[PDB]
């Protein structure tokens, strides 16, 4: 997973046009380049080493727990590419890790603690996670899908009548986010503007994997008395103010 | 158009009545059918609340065209296929997506009409209640067009293929109709069985038991009166004529024009489907419920004396002309070659221009958003400047190519080949020659960029994406 | 040699590379090529340019025979009028390697310039 | 969405 | 061949005409505004017939939003999309409560066999000159032919 | 877990066929699937069970014990029970021990803040303004032990063990049992600086206006496997040497 | 994610978001379901969907769920969501809403606006200088790549 | 060669009806084809006396009897259309 993260990180910097990661330090202090990316589970292969291969007395590296930590991938990114002293904040959303990471990165940038942040999320597929997800019946049953005549390239079918669990995958995804003024001063390609980002919980429950409508609060507004438009939504009023 | 039917002339499509002498053209029934077809052409034909079973409606077939017409009109159809697969199900899915009208439902099922068990299980699944896993439907029509192609089989070579084909076309067809009758509870909702009768009962020969099956289907017209299923099933025998593009006559498309030169009509697939869907009009449905309806959609081919010999004559004349002109052209070309003795195409290459997002002019930006000038704090606006990923489909570029287009371009194909190690770049001496380009990593031989998308696309698609777990990627 | 000044090969556009080849291998005063092998090298480089900037098969090459390069300025103008993107895109690394291989193809007059400073610098400098 | 919870 | 293949677990049911109607409406709308589609083409009429067959009040709102907010000032193709989609909206409104109908508007074609100078046999399905619609197809069927007298 | 008797299993290839042992058809089939020519399965027609004979050349795992040199840990006082804090038995059986520690610490933190009823926040702030930015360095290490060791050993493990293993599952249980807020949830992993990371995330969450109340902090559990790994990295003191 | 509860709850959440924010009737958002093609990589999920959202903004193209054989009838009630099964090339996407739902009640949303609306807040000279810098950087990055 | 099948309608085309159809039609045609295959000369044809029936489903509940008998009538056309006209000669006796 750390290999996937390193590749995705260099490719994200190259998408941002930064061939040399130290080019940030021409424009921002070393304390203003951070890495707020994360993982749902982290180094599951290192956890397998620790919990299974060491129990079996197989030859396992002595620093396997280091590779098992979820912030180790960010640590390796900083140790091999960035060498920044900016904020490092490793989220764990377990499935929303990347969007939560974008949230953390944006608040980090807007608080002034960083000017560049490496956000994103990564995860790896392994025997043990696959078996556990099967036990929780979260993933589709391949035997049942073959019985239904479904090929692997058509087993993952969101929104259909016959959706029966998700298709577990592996990999990483990284984005380089920064202030608009920094992007324009550096002359980097501004691919998008992150206008909004939010995280939320649902309610009382006794089912962790049960999804909920907690993120509906992103659309919250008051509607008791709308007899007149709010002036603040009007662009020219804010412009004269 | 009934009034426009000429006097003493038999229309190309016509309903026949039964008399002591046999089946003969009936002006009144043909008038009713033609008027129904005219109404279908002008105003359209509806099939709402019509439950249909269709067999042998493979892609590029008459059954498929009737299926389009049925779901367009609003029918709820069970299409059955003998080649169930992703491609077949996606063809049917696309058909429903483009034509499936409001209330129409298309159910694709695997099904072997050549087995009694599939017939019984299919009728049980159609008629069983949803709580028992069935559909709880009562079929308003049956279209058993399931035919296996058998050719070259005469009387002397009635082989296993011919026997199995006869089973499909006749024996299990009748068993399917009987099963539907057995599972029909009411006598007030009959099913119209559209029987694909043929006008050529051994006229061409070497068709195995095809003529036997088709002529055996004609006994249902009498058995409608003589048995206790008249109110449950209603027989509509469509004698289908020369249909173009179908396998049964695809070898005779070239002689179709010569056939039509005599004042005879050959039909395309859409025309034949239109004709057979005309047999599902309310008027023809009532007529079938009253008495069995023989529709002759042969287009007047019954009037050709010695149809087989004439078609052979047309084919032989056309082939003789083609061979004569082929020989003349070849000899002339050889003469030019021996007399006068014995353009460079540019081969495309991938251009991986790793381009940033295209920047518009400031005037065009201000046209998109004029009121936004100097309004937002650039320090407080966060922007995504670069992104990338490692995933089942390579990087962001190739994952996007496969997401947006479903296929890799030349650049995407080369990028996947490079990611999966199929190709490696070589710059130096390559087996005693100086080469600078892509080289097959396994064989270490040069490969052209255009050829990369041909040699490796299959393996890229096989070994990328959602697929069977590979132990070599997960430590055994 | 780009518009900014002296540079590396990779900092040249295809139009810049082609114009430099015509400048250093074709004689304006005499209206002739230094060597037909060098004219063939120019032709092969233009072949690479058109192949790079065409993606559709079954396209007719602008250069059918290298004898069209005996008056290469107007042919260069037509070529890079057909491929305007060539004069905007820098020369790829693939085509830089191809250029260095054409500059050292055996059986050809050694090119009248030095394209690279590498282990072959003595070869390029002295031959 | 009360009428008195905002003003 | 007598091997059973039927299974109720392999049944594939398609009934989401409601989604496919909006999908096809939008797909044809962007074809119009990008210049891939014009009203003269009979494929347009065929697609419009399916959209009318799948017409629903939600689909009427869907088309009306995109034809009321169509930015006609950006080119002729947007004006074309606006006017043509308005006509299609009117048609869908009028057939909103009507039963969906199968109406084939394809151009009637006939066989055409030609032998090239090289002796190659080429078969082409050409459009019949005298028969253009299925109405004229039915007229031809009623007339029959000389050999049917 | 006796560190002086840390249990391990050693792989051995057998040089002799073991005497047959009895088991169910399913387990016998699994044995034959694993071993094959090195196993022999046969039905006892009298009963229905199966006899499994492991043959020469098969692979066994014979347990062994290792005298581990890290005998001292800073442990929650003996007899500490979630029951004495009112956490129900079903929650105790469902959630991880780290999650029990988190729940107790969370209620005690709210009581330190004088909030006897967690819903008292909603008199003053929207449900979207109460968040939980706390985290863990490793999370449910006991649940990871379950998934990775006990399931490999075929021991009875709850089917939702991975859920309890996730680091954000402690925050999930806090929200599901106490808060029921829809505010931000951001689970850091600092591995050691987790709690100060969590305070950083919570403060920026509050100052950005996304939350008005945040539950920050950090939690972690001591287990055999983490102890052994820290010993292997030589990060922890050696009790024998000490 | 191609799970019953997740897909139903997501379509509902988006529909109520737009219904409460007063999205005009007949203006559904087109739903992209990348996991049909890329699977569900737990934590990399939102990253892949965000990269896809950025690419959708840049190209104007809305991909379709090519595995959407039959959108569930329970999703017809969500009038503010359209579920394409084929890629539709639009004249431009202004914003994209990337929404993720993770274990432990980890609901998360992000909104990605086109960079044109950023460039609209600059003056002419700033934008032209930035464009020149980006062109130079693009050539440098092309060489490096 | 006929086996007696009775009480079998469209709803009960059973193993007996299928076997009967085999005897009456399929193996009948195979017998004629085998005789043709083993005929060496074109000057000594065999007259096949086909037991045709005039009642093709007029009575019903006869299994596949009517199907077999009406399928035998294709030999009249297939005599012209195939290469066994000089080897076999069809004489269909519609027995009353």
């Amino acid at each position: 997973i750390t290999l996937y993260v390193l590749v995705a990180t260099v490719e994200a910097l190259l998408s941002a046009g930064i061939t040399d990661p130290y080019e940030f330090y021409k424009y921002v202090h070393v304390s203003e380049v951070g890495n707020c990316s994360g993982s749902g589970m982290g180094g599951v292969s290192a956890l397998r080493g620790m919990f299974k291969d060491r129990y079996a007395d197989k030859p396992v590296q002595n620093d396997i727990l280091q590779e098992s930590f979820i912030n180790t991938m960010s640590a390796w990114v900083n140790m091999l590419l960035l060498s920044s002293s900016g904020p490092i904040k490793t989220p764990v959303g377990a499935c929303a890790t990347a969007v939560e990471s974008v949230d953390i990165g944006i608040e980090t940038i807007l608080s002034g603690k960083a000017k560049v942040v490496l956000v994103g999320g990564y995860d790896d597929f392994q025997e043990e996670g696959s078996y556990e997800f099967a036990n929780m019946n979260a993933t589709s049953n391949s035997i049942e899908e073959f019985k239904h005549g479904r090929t692997p390239k058509e087993m993952s079918r969101p929104t259909t009548t016959t959706r029966n669990g998700f298709m577990e995958a592996q990999g990483s995804g990284i984005q380089v986010i920064m202030t608009a003024d920094l992007a324009l001063k550096m002359g980097v390609p501004i691919h998008a503007v992150l206008a909004m980002t939010a995280t939320a919980t649902d309610k009382i429950g006794r089912s962790v994997p049960a999804p909920g409508k907690g993120i509906l609060t992103t659309a919250r507004e008051h509607h008791g008395n709308l007899k007149y438009p709010s002036p603040l939504l009007n662009i020219k009023y804010r412009k004269r103010q | 158009v009934s009034s426009t039917i000429p006097s003493q002339t038999i229309p190309f499509l016509h309903i026949q009545k039964k008399t002591k002498d046999g089946w003969e053209y009936n002006k009144k029934l043909s008038s009713l059918y033609l008027d129904g077809l005219e109404s279908a052409a002008i105003n359209g034909l509806t099939f709402k609340d019509k439950y249909v079973l269709v067999t042998g409606a493979g892609a590029g077939s008459i059954g498929a065209e009737i299926l389009q017409g049925l779901i367009s009109g609003g029918a709820k159809v069970i299409v059955t296929t003998s080649r169930f697969s992703k491609k077949v199900t996606e063809y049917y899915q696309n058909m429903y997506a483009r034509y499936g009208a409001a209330g129409s439902t298309l159910i694709v099922v695997p099904f072997n009409q050549g087995s009694k068990q599939d017939v019984d299980a299919l009728v049980q699944y159609i008629y069983d209640e949803p709580k028992k896993g069935g559909l709880g439907w009562d079929l308003d029509a049956i279209i058993p067009f399931a035919a296996i192609p058998e050719n070259g089989n005469g009387l002397d070579n009635i082989d296993s293929k011919s026997e199995f084909a006869h089973r499909i076309m006749l024996t299990n067809l009748l068993r399917l109709l009987g099963a539907v009758k057995s599972k029909k509870p009411t006598d007030t909702r009959p099913a119209q069985c559209i029987l694909p009768l043929s006008p050529n009962h051994g006229t061409f020969g070497f068709d195995g038991l095809y003529s036997e099956s088709k002529i055996s289907l004609e006994t249902l017209f009498n058995r409608w009166y003589s048995e206790d299923w008249g109110s449950k099933l209603t027989v509509c025998g469509a004698v289908i004529g020369w249909t173009r593009g179908t396998g049964l006559m695809s070898a005779n498309n070239i002689i179709a024009e010569g056939i039509e030169k005599l004042g005879v009509r050959t039909f395309s697939q859409k025309e034949m489907a239109f004709n057979i869907l005309g047999l599902l009009t309310p008027e023809i449905v009532q007529l079938c419920q009253e008495e069995p309806v023989m529709a002759d959609l042969n287009g007047g081919l019954q009037f050709i004396d010695n149809l087989k010999d004439f078609t052979s004559k047309l084919r032989t004349d056309l082939l003789e002309t083609a061979d004569i002109r082929r020989a003349v052209s070849i000899e002339s070309a050889i003469e030019q070659k021996v007399v006068n003795g014995d353009k460079v195409m540019v081969e495309p290459r991938a251009n991986m221009k790793f381009d940033f997002p295209t920047l518009k002019s400031y005037d065009e930006i201000k046209q998109i958003a004029p009121e936004l000038e100097g309004m937002l704090d650039l320090e407080n606006v966060v922007v995504v400047t670069g992104f990338a990923e490692v995933g089942p489909w390579g990087n962001s570029r190739t994952r996007w190519e496969m997401e947006a287009y479903g296929e890799f371009s030349l650049e995407g194909a080369i990028e996947m080949a490079w990611i999966m190690g199929f190709i490696k770049y070589h710059n130096g001496n390559l087996q005693g020659k100086p080469y600078s380009g892509w080289v097959d990593a396994k064989t270490q031989t040069p490969i052209d960029e255009k050829d990369i998308k041909s040699k490796y696309e299959e393996e890229i698609l096989e070994h990328s994406g959602i697929r069977l777990i590979e132990p070599e990627l997960f430590n055994g | 040699k780009n518009a900014n000044g002296v540079c590396d090969l990779q900092e040249m556009t295809y139009k810049e590379v082609a114009n430099r080849l015509v400048e250093l291998m074709y004689v304006k005063k005499s209206h002739r090529w230094i060597d037909v092998s060098l004219r063939n090298m120019y032709g092969d480089f233009l072949r690479r340019v058109e192949e790079r900037f065409t993606s559709s098969a079954g396209t007719v090459s602008l250069l059918q025979n290298f004898n069209q390069l005996n008056e290469p300025e107007q042919f260069t103008a037509d070529f890079f009028e057909k491929f305007p993107q060539a004069g905007k895109q820098l020369i790829s690394e693939e085509d830089c390697d191809y250029f260095l291989m054409l500059a050292a193809r055996p059986g050809q007059k050694p090119v009248p310039f030095v394209p690279v400073l590498d282990e072959r610098f003595e070869f390029f400098f002295k031959k | 969405q009360s009428n008195q919870s905002y003003v | 061949g007598i091997q059973p293949t039927f299974s109720a677990l392999k049944s594939r049911t398609y009934d989401s005409y409601w989604n496919w109607a909006r999908q096809d409406v939008l797909s044809m709308y962007f074809d119009i505004i990008f210049g891939k589609l014009t009203s003269v083409d009979r494929e347009t009429i065929n697609q419009c017939i399916q959209i009318m067959n799948r017409a629903n009040p939600t689909l009427i709102k869907f088309m009306q939003y995109h034809i009321d907010h169509c930015p006609e000032y950006k080119g002729e193709t947007y004006k074309l999309a606006k006017r043509l989609g308005q006509q299609l909206i009117d048609n869908c409104k009028q057939v909103l409560t009507e039963d969906p109908v199968y109406k084939d508007v394809s151009r009637i074609t006939g066989p055409k066999t030609k032998v090239s100078a090289k002796g190659n046999i080429e078969y082409e399905e050409t459009q019949k000159d005298s028969v253009r619609k299925f109405e004229q197809y039915v007229y031809e069927m009623a007339q029959g032919g000389a050999m049917t007298k | 877990y006796d560190p002086k008797k840390k249990q391990m299993i050693q792989e051995i290839v057998v040089q002799h066929d073991l005497e047959p042992f009895e088991c169910s058809k399913e387990t016998a089939e699994q044995y034959k699937h694993e071993h094959g020519e090195k196993c022999e399965i046969f039905e006892i027609e009298e009963s229905g069970e199966y006899t499994v004979r492991i043959l020469k050349g098969a692979t066994l795992y014979v347990p062994k014990a290792l005298r581990f040199d890290r005998l001292v840990a800073g442990q929650i006082p003996t007899g500490w029970d979630a029951r004495t804090y009112g956490i129900p038995e079903d929650t105790i059986s469902q959630v991880d021990p780290i999650t029990l520690y988190v729940l107790v610490a969370t209620v005690e933190a709210l009581l330190s803040a004088g909030i006897t009823d967690p819903y008292e926040f909603y008199k003053y702030v929207h449900v979207s303004e109460v968040g939980n930015c706390s985290g863990s360095g490793m999370g449910g290490v006991s649940a990871l032990r379950g998934m990775f060791k006990d399931r490999y050993a075929d021991k009875p493990v709850q089917n939702d063990i991975l859920q309890e293993s996730f680091i954000n599952t402690m925050s999930a249980w806090v929200n599901m049992l106490l808060l029921s807020s829809s505010g931000p949830i951001k689970t850091p992993v600092g591995a050691c600086a987790t709690a100060v990371e969590s305070v950083d995330i919570g403060i920026e969450t509050i100052l950005s206006g996304k939350a008005k109340v945040v539950l920050v902090g950090g939690y972690d559990d001591f287990q055999e496997e983490g102890s052994y790994e820290f010993a292997n990295m030589n990060a922890t003191s050696n009790s024998i040497e000490e | 994610t191609s799970t019953v509860a997740n897909d139903k709850n997501e379509s509902a959440t988006i529909n109520n978001m737009m219904k409460h924010l007063g999205r005009s009737e007949g203006n559904p958002v087109f739903g992209v379901f990348q996991k049909y093609l890329t699977g569900h990589p737990k934590g990399a999920a939102g990253a892949w969907m965000l990269n896809g959202a950025i690419q959708i903004l840049e190209s104007g193209l809305v991909p379709g769920n090519r595995n959407a054989d039959n959108v569930d009838k329970l999703l017809e009630q969500y009038e503010y969501v359209l579920y394409p099964s084929r890629s539709i090339q639009t004249d431009g996407i202004k914003a994209v809403s990337v929404t993720s739902f993770g274990f432990g009640q980890k609901g998360a949303q992000a909104v990605v606006v086109h960079p044109d609306y950023l460039f609209a807040v600059l003056d002419r000279s700033t934008y032209e200088e930035y464009a020149t810098k980006v062109s130079a950087r693009n050539k440098k990055t092309y060489r490096y790549m």
